[PDB]
């Protein structure tokens, strides 16, 4: 997350740190107490995923689990075309017991609007290339479709939107990938793709557009 | 070593999966540093997966 801050501890608590080899490489965003929603490009055969967490070190965080996830399903066109359909659940082994820390966020079926100001959180990487300490949170407001057509040309597509941009270079950046974009208490986006550097004035972020997808979710999910 | 056609040069996905490329900088991705190679107009190794060491 690029020109943010440390959120409030334990403030985003569907947060799931996507962790191997004790290196974090995306987040998710616990959506029911046995689902977890991320980028289908984090995808892995298994995972081990952190919920409750605040630093990523689970032993000091009370509350905190470290939960196992054998089960994975990735949105059927993804990748098709390039950098689409970016989402994919995870079925957790267990049901989380859902905690003051830990607990799901409903997902939006409004597709976002231009000028909303939108929170996104993660533990990728800062402005200065380093890595935070503790769950970082940014506001960036949501651009207009024409503006990520142009922007992206010829990789945009429907099930993707744009936030940020602005000249305060507010960004999500590397290691963000599938967390969250809640937009008025609902998870609006996931962190999916941008440019290289992160936080580009005038060059928005790309986020996975969950309000094309609440059939697939919805089927998935209670099947 | 990297092969940068498997990517767009319009995006690069978020996930953290980290190289160290011979310019001794660490690269979010392979697709950053093959962002990196587009703009800086250079071509740049892959001496190790994972973050560079220090020296």
């Amino acid at each position: 997350i690029i020109n943010g801050e440390d959120c409030s501890p334990h403030s985003q608590p569907w947060q799931a740190a996507l962790v191997m080899e004790n290196e974090l490489f995306c987040s998710g965003v616990l959506v029911h107490p046995q689902w977890v929603l991320s980028a289908a490009h984090c995808f892995q055969n298994s995972y081990t995923i952190g919920l409750g967490l605040h630093s990523l070190e689970a032993d000091q965080e009370p509350g905190s689990q470290m939960v196992e996830a054998s089960l994975s399903v990735r949105h059927p066109e993804y990748n098709r075309p390039l950098l689409a359909n970016d989402l994919m659940l995870i079925k957790l082994d267990e049901s989380v017991s859902e905690s003051d820390t830990i607990r799901s966020i409903s997902i939006a079926s409004q597709c976002p609007t231009a000028g909303n100001s939108c929170l996104v959180s993660g533990w990728g990487l800062l402005a200065n290339g380093r890595m935070p300490t503790v769950l970082q949170c940014v506001n960036v407001s949501v651009v207009s479709e024409e503006v990520c057509s142009k922007l992206y040309d010829p990789l945009y597509h429907p099930s993707m939107f744009c936030a940020g941009g602005g000249h305060d270079q507010k960004d999500s950046c590397n290691g963000d990938s599938g967390g969250p974009l809640i937009c008025n208490g609902y998870l609006q986006g996931l962190v999916s793709f941008g440019k290289a550097p992160c936080g580009q004035v005038g060059v928005p972020g790309v986020y996975t557009n969950l309000c094309k997808f609440t059939e697939w979710i919805e089927k998935t999910v209670q099947a | 070593t990297p092969n940068c056609r498997r990517y767009s040069i319009h995006g690069c996905n978020r996930m953290y999966a980290p190289v160290c490329g011979s310019d001794m900088s660490t690269y979010a991705n392979e697709c950053t540093l093959c962002m990196k190679i587009r703009e800086g107009g250079h071509n740049i190794k892959i001496i190790k997966n994972g973050p560079c060491g220090a020296s």
